[PDB]
């Protein structure tokens, strides 16, 4: 058994039944977790991870021991892209993670 | 609705949680592993339908002496045949299911 | 109140006259499946209908994602089993949670 | 392909000693082996098969040419007359006369 655990965000918790259904998420958390790389990484992030399932777009970081962090969630057309300098930002911030997992 | 404060927020809730300064709703998910099943219960499992080896080896799709090494612990069935076979345990509407596919 | 050789008697000459087609007796007609056969494009629809990708059906069905798809593009063919579980969900979807909570 | 044939008396009777359900497990199983109920010496022909689950069952069928049973009569394993010798000979008589005749 290789087991895996999904922490949930409060917006990620409060904005999940408005789109996907516990059916759908159950499924979702199976195909993350077969192949926790699923979803592709986002330019200049340094390790967050993005995925669309169709109820599109699901915004996750990916942990050590099999853990992950889902983020938020929406539409495929709902909120604008991260900017280079939001990007920055949020690599900065990941290499806190990086660092403190090494 | 801004993307930006979303994931700020949950990153730092986030980075609180693998702190463990703070709760959040998580889900604890395992896989289906692997299945094993004994000989006898594979006999037991014939017996409480009262069917011979053939009836029950053509409904599992496979030939007499073939049952015959499993149960008789001689031979060991392959993966879906053991999940065949625990699918009819638990569900034994199944084992008609399979009679009128 | 009942007699045995009356009973096979009249079940005799009753048999004697529907085979001469004089007759008419309630009868069951029954054929046994030889073998089932399923072709891959059935096994990638069956996949399909439930939004499941390789990997996860092919973990549900016990086996590997490369023999599955091995399965699908034609290059294996599923043994007696496989293809039993594969009609079984195919006909009745229910199963596959049957299968999956094992 | 095989085909049940089935007299009126067996018919009339089937219900009370047969459900549906072994039944149809006693046709699978005949179908596999037909010879499956042994020859009943000096009646030309005439299969008898137990069949079991409380008390068993027995059957009395005869084999037709082109993989036709037809079906005599049932009763319970509490047994009725064993046939005279004089019967089986009468019911062989029978059976001849039906052959010869082809």
């Amino acid at each position: 058994h290789m087991k895996s655990v999904f922490v949930e965000s409060t917006i990620f918790e409060k904005y999940r039944d408005e789109y996907l259904s516990d059916e759908e998420y159950r499924l979702f958390q199976a195909e993350l977790m077969l192949n926790p790389k699923l979803g592709d990484v986002i330019q200049g992030t340094g390790g967050l991870r993005k995925i669309r399932v169709a109820s599109r777009i699901i915004y996750y970081f990916l942990d050590e021991k099999r853990r992950f962090y889902l983020l938020t969630i929406y539409g495929k057309n709902e909120m604008s892209d991260l900017n280079a300098n939001q990007r920055k930002q949020l690599m900065a911030f990941m290499e806190a993670w990086r660092n403190e997992q090494s | 609705r801004d993307l930006f404060a979303e994931l700020s927020s949950a990153l730092v809730e986030a980075k609180q949680h693998s702190e463990g300064k703070l709760t959040l709703k998580t889900h604890h998910v395992n896989d289906v592993g692997e299945l094993n099943i004994s000989p006898d219960e594979i006999v037991s499992i014939r017996e409480q339908f009262n069917m011979s080896r053939g009836v029950f080896a053509r409904l599992l799709h496979t030939s007499s002496r073939t049952l015959e090494n499993w149960e008789q612990g001689r031979s060991v069935p392959n993966g879906q045949a053991v999940t065949l076979l625990k699918l009819v345990q638990r569900h034994p509407e199944t084992l008609s299911h399979i009679a009128e596919l």
